[PDB]
């Protein structure tokens, strides 16, 4: 019964913006949550999954979130996001291909900056498989 | 003179008008498709500008490198958006007179540039300016949210103080009939027109959340343009 | 007249196109020559300028197909100058008749061989491309055609 | 009649679009596949000299691309599968004969016939 | 033709376009000109009328680019109320012909000029903009149209 | 010409076109013709590469009017590889002659059934688009075109 408007949003479009009486998200610091009639407030979200819960759990929708913010205005509660998925399309055999192709290429690339972007790209990779298992 | 030469025109403008016109039709879809990709990042911007412009009314007073110029004026990056095929009229005409007008109009006369499409690298080419990197033939279905990773390279060179202004000349899409040419800065941040009053908490307190929300409005406006 | 021209030592070519584009009088400045232009005769300044306007008026007609039916954009800047420059040393031509004051309503101006060659090598040379085309037609001396520009301004 | 008589419209249609054809990247899904059975068609159309076909071989060779038993198939190979489709009905189910012996497709042929297509498409190089 | 054009004093100008598309008779509507179509000879209403249907129509063949390739969804929000209209126009112009019983089946249909321009005077104000253009299709009177789209 | 024609089994027509273009003997391919090239006379290795070099040829003629004013930037990608293999073809057709050596200043060059059609079939395999157009100029086999490139 107790309901506010939330709203997942990337650069490309807008993706939802269903009622829901719980949210669930990821943080750098810890796993965090909001509650209807919750007070200003804005974050950064660290890469992990994100759920979202209806009013009188009708359905429990599952997501993915590389980064972004999230943010609450006197009633509405939007999610700035950078990449989103479904957990459903978060398929094992199409991410797991990728990981050990670009393992072999991590190798012959010399430059650290260009590393990084590797050691970057890896935790993305495990992060989806780790959100799609539990 | 002769009319075996007249009905060589004839067939030589038919089917030039046949191509003329059909290019006319795949055009008008193309762009319609583009205005909507455009108008579906405003939720994003709006959600983005609400952040920043709460920042902007508490950091008025006191001032910010950001909301206001940093007083170095030191060195000076840009942005330039053109064409890679032809046949646009004075479209590219007129983008290049007028990056033209901000690389005279400077008291630094040491600036450097970064183009998007063959229009732009020919130009720069010719009148010899600094010569950067570039990107030409971009691929659209290869989202050009990825290609727009010249993002990274210029908000890293502002932390180094290597940049301390950037400018970004593109052609805004206003409607189907006309569009308006424009020049805006963005590594400047524009104070917003009305002061906000919303009032905000943040986890890792003002310091980072601005830290990380400039990487994504930078990445946003290139990607808007 | 195929025949007749060969019993004329200059020939004046009147073209329906220039008439109609409304410019008198209407010479096309191409088909029409003199034998009597040669360095021999008119000098080194008369000869060396009318050369160098029919080479700009020829550039004109041969971009005047593609002008037609794509526009002045596409051609390059190198060409954009010289048809400009073209238009306006077309319409320089034009001058009013003082046979035809009562139709045109304006005094017939009489110009002198000096100054007329003085008129098209400033156009040529650049020094007139500040002033707009529409201030060449029916004037006569350049320092006639400054004046009908900033008649304009007031 | 049956079916050859849409088809000429068809390809006049298809002549219009041609000079869309090098834009084909951003021109419709609906408007794409038009031009494609209309390749097709003008292949068909295009045969050899000194082998005419019969009336009961050409209503088949109509037949496949209207219906777009084609529209699958690679445009290279369309003249290739006719000439290895009307040799298989010929010998194995004889329904040529019964093309010429009518002269008409009924509901009950034209289902018969429709099968022994999808036998020799499961066969095809 | 030149010395013919000299004595002739109209013109009917039959398009395979719309005979393809299936509207008999064909008759373009805008090709097809007269002598006889002003105020001076028929009156002021069956001119206006005559007029509006022809701009409306025209600029259907104008926005005929658009629809063929990209759609009726993919075109100017305010025009396709007008386009609307013009198809429906287009298809009205068929008739049911005596000649034709033999073939179609379909009874023909005679139709007075005053029918027609109330007809069409209608549809292009916009009062039968409810009913559907496939009602239009092969029928008399507007009378008879408006009766044919309860019957489908 | 009109009525000696059909007096004629095999016709080589002349082109001022390909000879203003400076590329002798200038033959029109689409306009010479044959009764002997058929699969029955010359086999069908030889009768298909004929064909499949005029129909590019064809190609590149109707494509000669959009390169002419709107350009080759504005040309397809599928279509911009069949015009340059087409200018390729055409000039490699001019081979230097016996008898005008007093004209083009070079040495003729006989070239055999066999070495043509090797030529040709290569070209239009794509092994030669490495190679510029400039150097099948007055050459006799294809092995001496690829060896010009890099001799300047």
């Amino acid at each position: 019964m107790p309901s506010f408007d939330v709203s997942v949003v990337t650069q490309v479009k807008k993706i939802l913006e269903q009622e829901a009486g719980y949210l669930r998200l990821r943080t750098s610091e810890g796993d965090i949550g909001i509650l209807p009639n919750h007070a200003p407030f804005v974050a950064e979200l660290s890469m992990g999954k994100m759920e979202i819960e209806s009013p009188n759990k009708d359905r429990r929708d599952i997501y993915f979130l590389s980064g972004g913010f999230l943010e609450i205005s006197d009633n509405q509660a939007t999610v700035i996001a950078d990449e989103v998925f479904p957990i459903e399309k978060i398929d094992v055999e199409s991410e797991q291909a990728l990981v050990e192709n670009l393992k072999k290429e991590l190798e012959k690339v010399s430059t650290e900056e260009e590393k990084r972007k590797l050691q970057k790209k890896i935790k993305i990779s495990l992060a989806k498989i780790d959100a799609k298992n539990n | 003179p002769g009319m075996k030469e007249i009905k060589s025109r004839i067939k030589s403008v038919q089917s030039t008008r046949q191509i003329t016109n059909a290019m006319e039709i795949v055009s008008t879809t193309k762009f319609k498709r583009y205005s909507k990709l455009v108008t579906e990042s405003r939720p994003y911007e709006e959600s983005m500008r609400k952040i920043l412009g709460n920042i902007a009314s508490g950091v008025k007073n006191e001032g910010h490198p950001l909301f206001d110029g940093r007083k170095e004026v030191k060195s000076i990056a840009i942005i330039v958006i053109t064409s890679d095929r032809g046949l646009c009229g004075s479209f590219n005409s007129s983008t290049l007179k007028e990056l033209e007008k901000l690389v005279e109009k400077n008291k630094n006369k040491n600036i450097t540039i970064i183009p998007f499409g063959r229009k732009a690298i020919d130009f720069i080419t010719k009148r010899n300016y600094e010569f950067s990197e570039s990107f030409s033939k971009i691929s659209p279905d290869e989202m050009n949210k990825i290609a727009g990773e010249i993002s990274e390279e210029v908000v890293e060179k502002y932390n180094n103080h290597i940049y301390d202004e950037v400018y970004v000349i593109y052609n805004k899409f206003i409607s189907a009939l006309r569009y308006d040419l424009t020049c805006e800065r963005i590594i400047p941040i524009t104070r917003p027109e009305v002061e906000l009053n919303s009032e905000y908490i943040f986890e890792p307190s003002t310091e980072y959340i601005l830290s990380a929300l400039l990487p994504r409005f930078i990445n946003l406006q290139i990607y808007q343009a | 007249p195929a025949t007749t021209f060969s019993h004329l030592d200059a020939t004046t070519v009147l073209s329906r196109n220039i008439a109609s584009l409304g410019i008198y009088p209407a010479v096309d400045p191409l088909d029409s020559t003199s034998k009597a232009l040669s360095e021999d005769v008119v000098g080194k300044e008369h000869y060396e300028v009318a050369r160098k306007v029919q080479e700009v008026l020829q550039r004109y007609k041969e971009l005047q197909d593609i002008i037609a039916i794509l526009g002045m954009d596409e051609l390059s800047d190198e060409d954009k100058l010289t048809v400009s420059r073209a238009r306006k040393i077309e319409r320089f031509f034009s001058q009013p008749f003082s046979v035809a004051e009562q139709f045109t309503g304006m005094e017939g101006k009489y110009v002198p061989v000096k100054e007329t060659i003085r008129g098209f090598r400033e156009i040529l040379e650049g020094k007139h491309d500040d002033i707009p085309e529409q201030a060449f037609l029916y004037v006569g001396t350049i320092e006639e055609a400054v004046a009908k520009s900033k008649d304009l301004a007031k | 009649k049956q079916v050859a008589s849409k088809v000429k419209l068809e390809l006049a249609q298809y002549t219009e679009l041609l000079t869309f054809a090098q834009f084909g990247s951003d021109l419709d899904k609906a408007t794409k596949a038009q031009l494609e059975r209309g390749h097709r068609i003008m292949e068909i159309l295009k045969q050899p000299q000194y082998h005419p076909f019969a009336v009961e071989r050409q209503v088949v060779s109509f037949y496949i691309v209207i219906n777009g038993h084609l529209d699958d198939i690679e445009v290279s190979k369309v003249r290739r599968f006719e000439k290895e489709l009307l040799d298989y009905l010929k010998a194995n189910t004889n329904i040529l004969t019964e093309i010429a012996d009518k002269k008409a497709l009924d509901k009950d042929l034209e289902e018969k016939l429709k099968e022994s297509i999808a036998n020799f498409k499961k066969s095809f190089n």
